[PDB]
């Protein structure tokens, strides 16, 4: 036997069993809806402090392998499922589940009633929440745990999971026959970008790259003055946990490239930067928004795209800007989802592109952007 | 699981190809694969409870059989994957005749690994713990009863004891990111229900057939929908129980409320269970629904309309036999051999041409 | 492991009890049981070299066959074990079949998919890191080739090449502990070689027959020591090779050097190599050195004593008829018939009663 | 593919396979020839920084379980075996070998040539050596962990070992119907035994208290007066690595202990002890003795045992007091195995009576001893 639970700020009890490494973990719980995928979501830094249920009950039905990693690590804080399968079952695999886990030491818990779980961050909103793997977890101390937690609320995420010194990023995405390909040579890219590492997914600089961006990837807190210094293509902000203060750094130096004709985008946490920035506030969601089947709609073409989502805070509509138009919306509550700076060569969209996992729906945004490059480099 | 009817084509080829042969389908849902595959296997009205064996342990011929079977597949090849685990093969042998994904293999062979455990600890293993984590699996009380070697009746008195019972979950399309007013589940081993019964109204519960079979068609599918339309309309709550996923029966408009399982006794006590409705009707979904009638009045079950006794009245040649008689009523001349040379004399009183029921 | 001879005593009861039915038997060392295994297996001189199937995989009663010879064991079970894996029944039903430790019957599977690797990737995918594997596990360079499709020789010039050989350790009753004068060796593909062969005299090498069997008794094994006496007296080097455990001349002071092993062409042919001896004689062990004679030699063994090819002359049925022919000496008529027809001409011919050697 | 290596002082190679812990080992090189009781050699504390070699090629066929360790922990170095097998296969077993070298994080190497390795020993002499675990092992780096080691000999191991505290042991052995049994009662164990723990087994501990001795261990260190206030029945001088220095602290104190009439038996480390302070000199052996089938005899009754050896030191009957009598030999080799003062109630044993693993032949030792203190006690 080998147990483990699960208790909510709320005193909520899960019961069940240890999948991964021994020990405790603590952190906002968060739901996911996506059916596939896993992999890739344990291992986006997006989800750093964060204890991440699935609601699709078998989960490790592929074992894993490094080209579904997202990021150099796995940052949830911990897992939830109803259902770790006997064994993995996929040319791709390479370790099953649970030696993964193990051998990232998360703590990880299985058998639980995922539905009721979800169903209750669904209605109460999300809550703090610790797992405890052990020969005799003691539900008070995780209860004690869970309360203690200072929370997501009010915390500085992306600083931890930025890049200590810059570096560069010239490869390529993944194919089925080729797998991941060797990184580009500098001079096989024409455009050069600089992204920046709020704690950046892979697949985005993949994709970027897919399309001609030869990467410079920089710290968080890199000052726009240093950046300019590059010579920069278009400028571009990555997704990464948490939000950002209107505050920090960050705002501070997107406002100069913003004063500027250089292209700028943003994903995610790179939108929300972007809005800030503009003079726009965020809020933080009831839940959120975390799947790969959300439809979110372009208001400008009338067209519907089915989205990769991940994000607790989302920018307040009300609140923007007049140089900033709406140009997406979810059509499953209605929040903002993509804008675009009528002055300037900048835009964003709170989903993921890039998806990873998830539909290819919204993979056209970086088109746009390049195209933005284009021009810039008209001029 | 596609429903098959080879019995009745004798010289038809029986084995699975490009072409269908199957004359209809159920369907199930759980929480797990195994508990959904065990739910469907269990409402597939062919007299399965869940993997029972198709051939003996101590046949010395039965790797062969089941060898067969495996290889090249007829409408019985899932119990024989169970009865090669039984036997001695293992997964990657069961995988290379079948092709089936060792995902599934896996399965059900730890399914069989459970049954056996079940069979060696008998009755009085069966301890809460245990067996919640079987019911968890998916199994049915007549197939533990079975391996047990009880009655039904005793697996689900244990459970009355243990006070183990499923929970309902609904169907929302979103798997619980937003909420649903729309009444369509189905039964599991969790934690929390979602059945909310109304206190409110007068229930009719309505029983559907299951998958369709040739003589149990559409037909009575469609008396199952009229029964639900008409009392609806007539102000009752309807609640409709059938898991064939073709028909208009278990569409969520069709009734009030919608229990998407298996139309046997163990799942339409714990629906009744719950939901106490004021009748139930059992006359119009064919021969699944009339053939629980009587246990479920024993059990308990306000079945309404022509009862239990008086369908068993004319279904039994016997009792029937009787009436025809006491009316003064024309019936065919019969007689009951039990012998060959009983019938040719029998036979000779009744005169031929002879119609030989067995 | 055992000698049997069931086939000289068809009418009989060959299944393996409490009372002893085995003729001889057969000893082996390795560095591992499987090592161990394999060249028990290779020198019981029944024409096995090794793990040689018994049923074929396309046969539909093959599981069959092999759960009967695994429940109830014969001589040949050891090779059925094989074949139970070889058609995906599992270590667990093997063992619940045979009683066998699963420690030993794991051994074997891993030696069944080893081969399998080994069929599939043919004689090319022989490099010299796997087959180096392959002959650590006791695989035979005639084991292989059947696998690989080639010559038993293709494999054995194949080794050369990459000059794959085993090495000799001896045996001392310490494990090393101490040291040792005697030379009692076995092979293993092992780092270092203890053989150590001298230089320094004219060396003999005696074959043995290996395990008993009827017809191939005590008194050939009589005869090989007799050889060694003599010869060691006389103040050649004495080298005994044989593996029959219940003989004197696998007793170490029969014989100067002792190569405990297989009294196959393979195993033969690497003592030879490293003792170079001067002669070898083939004629005193039985039927086993005897049709080793002309491969031998024509690998280049110096064969002492009546000439291969003169063997031959006499065993053949044809070049021996012919010798008498010459001679002028008195030989019963006989004749070589294919067909049934044609022999009860023949017959007619050669004159009842008859003789009828196939 | 999981490379391993182990390299000698000499710079003799040996390429294997890694069966435990990833990375390296150091300490000199030893064969051990029971083909029986793997585990308990492996938590033998007299294996301290030494690099394990068993001569029987399968190693782990019936796994490992708690009650075959004989101390708390693994205390050889590495593990130098010949074939691992692919399954341990024991009604007794609890966990593989693999899984259990891991856990206690060993690093140990499979499939060399154990007999070249034991041939050696045995020829040039006792080696230091390195093992290297990893994905690609360096000769060199190993050869030079090799050289670089101080080595055993001017070594203080007992220390390294011994209990920080003292404490009281009341277990007695295992059964096979009854298994390990629950610690006897203090009020139930007629006699009272002082015990030096330097580095001591845990069967020598069960073999007294089944002979009705209740034991209060104490660290190496620990004064011959502080002893002498508990009011001991006898004082016992436990096995342990390496040997002790003529110098240090347990000689001086067992001496005290001689000029009492405390009966005093020691045991391999302990019988260099009293060896020692009774005036004789020890010796380090060219290889030592460790296996399990070591003839011994018992000069006195012209009787011979079988027994158990773990011990690369050894006192020379040349150097002996004449208050020192010569009780057993060695049948392999004929250095010295046990001796009795004639002055005093004084004996120790090179082997372990207490065996585990081996023969049960030299039980009877103990007897002796407590044949002792029932005399002592009787005055
Ligand atoms: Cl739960
Ligand atoms: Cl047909
Ligand atoms: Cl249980
Ligand atoms: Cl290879
Ligand atoms: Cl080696
Ligand atoms: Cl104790
Ligand atoms: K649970
Ligand atoms: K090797």
């Amino acid at each position: 036997i080998k147990s483990a639970l699960l208790v909510l700020e709320d005193g909520t009890q899960f019961h069940g069993r240890a999948i991964g490494a021994t020990g405790s973990a603590v952190g906002e719980v968060v739901f996911n809806t996506s059916m596939t995928g896993y992999q890739e979501i344990l291992t986006d830094p997006s989800y750093s402090r964060q204890i991440v249920t699935l609601t699709y009950p078998h989960i490790g039905n592929v074992g894993t392998n490094d080209a579904d990693e997202e990021s150099s690590q796995v940052h949830a804080q911990g897992l939830v499922i109803r259902d770790l399968p006997l064994i993995a079952s996929n040319f791709r695999n390479t370790e099953d589940l649970s030696s993964y886990l193990k051998r990232h030491n998360i703590v990880a818990i299985a058998d639980i009633d995922t539905r009721k779980l979800t169903r209750l961050l669904r209605e109460k909103g999300a809550q703090n929440g610790c797992i405890i793997a052990g020969d005799n977890p003691d539900a008070a101390l995780a209860l004690e745990k869970a309360r203690a937690f200072p929370g997501l609320n009010g915390m500085d995420l992306a600083k931890e999971v930025t890049t200590a010194e810059a570096y560069s990023w010239t490869q390529g995405s993944w194919t089925l026959t080729g797998g991941l390909p060797e990184a580009k040579k500098e001079d096989e890219l024409p455009f050069h970008v600089v992204a920046y590492d709020f704690g950046a997914k892979r697949n985005i600089l993949r994709m970027l790259v897919d399309r001609g961006c030869r990467l410079t990837i920089v710290p968080a807190q890199t000052s726009a003055e240093d950046v300019l210094k590059m010579n920069p293509d278009g400028i571009f902000l990555s997704n990464g946990p948490g939000d950002p203060a209107p505050d920090d750094y960050a705002i501070t130096a997107i406002q100069k490239f913003l004063e500027t004709d250089i292209p700028v985008f943003g994903i995610c946490l790179g939108h929300q930067l972007l809005a800030l920035a503009s003079g726009a506030k965020t809020v933080k969601m009831k839940f959120g928004h975390h799947g790969g089947n959300h439809p979110v709609k372009d208001v400008e073409k009338n067209v519907v795209m089915i989205t990769a989502q991940n994000h607790g805070f989302a920018v307040d509509e009300a609140t923007l800007p007049a140089n900033l138009r709406v140009t997406h919306k979810s059509l499953f509550d209605g929040t903002l989802q993509g804008i675009h700076r009528t002055d300037k060569p900048a835009f964003s969209f709170q989903g993921h592109p890039e998806a990873s996992p998830g539909p290819h729906d919204a993979a056209p945004l970086f088109d746009h952007f390049i195209e933005l490059i284009e021009q810039y480099r008209k001029t | 699981i596609p429903r098959f009817n080879f019995e009745k084509f004798a010289g038809a080829n029986d084995r699975l190809t490009t072409q269908m042969k199957s004359v209809g389908e159920v369907m199930a849902i759980g929480r797990t694969q195994q508990e959904s595959l065990q739910k469907a296997l269990r409402g597939l009205e062919v007299g399965a409870t869940g993997f029972d064996p198709k051939v003996s342990l101590d046949d010395p011929e039965a790797l062969t059989k089941i060898r067969r079977e495996l290889k090249d597949a007829g409408a019985d090849r899932i119990w024989y994957i169970a009865d090669a685990f039984r036997a001695g093969l293992s997964v990657d042998g069961v995988f290379n005749l079948t092709n089936i994904d060792r995902w599934f293999l896996v399965q059900i062979e730890e399914l069989v690994r459970l049954e056996e455990k079940v069979a060696e600890v008998g009755i009085t293993g069966l301890n809460a713990d245990f067996l919640r984590q079987l019911k968890r699996k998916g199994f049915a009380d007549a197939r533990l009863a079975k391996l047990a070697g009880v009655r039904e009746a005793e697996i689900r008195k244990l459970r009355d004891q243990y006070d183990l019972h499923p929970v309902y979950k609904r169907v929302d399309t979103c798997a619980a990111e937003f909420a649903t007013d729309t009444a369509y589940m189905y039964s599991t081993y969790e934690e929390e229900c979602e059945a909310n019964p109304s206190t409110d109204r007068e229930k009719i519960m309505v029983l559907g057939g299951g998958p369709n079979r040739i003589g149990q068609g559409i037909e009575f599918d469609y008396c199952c929908v009229h029964a639900s339309l008409a009392l609806r309309e007539d102000g009752y709550e309807t609640i409709m129980v059938n898991c064939n996923p073709e028909t208009v029966s278990t569409d969520y408009d069709t009734s009030d409320r919608l229990y998407f399982e298996p139309v046997t006794l163990e799942d339409v006590l714990e629906i009744v269970r719950i939901e106490k409705p004021k009748g139930v009707i059992v006359q119009y979904g064919g021969q699944t629904p009339l053939k629980l009638a009587r246990a479920l009045e024993a059990a308990g079950v306000p079945v309404i309309g022509t009862s239990p006794d008086a369908i068993d009245r004319a279904e039994d040649r016997e009792r029937f036999q009787h009436a025809v008689e006491r009316l003064k009523l024309k019936q065919p001349a019969n007689a009951t051999v039990t012998a060959i040379e009983m019938a040719v004399e029998k036979a000779k009183e009744i005169g031929y041409p002879l119609v030989v029921r067995p």
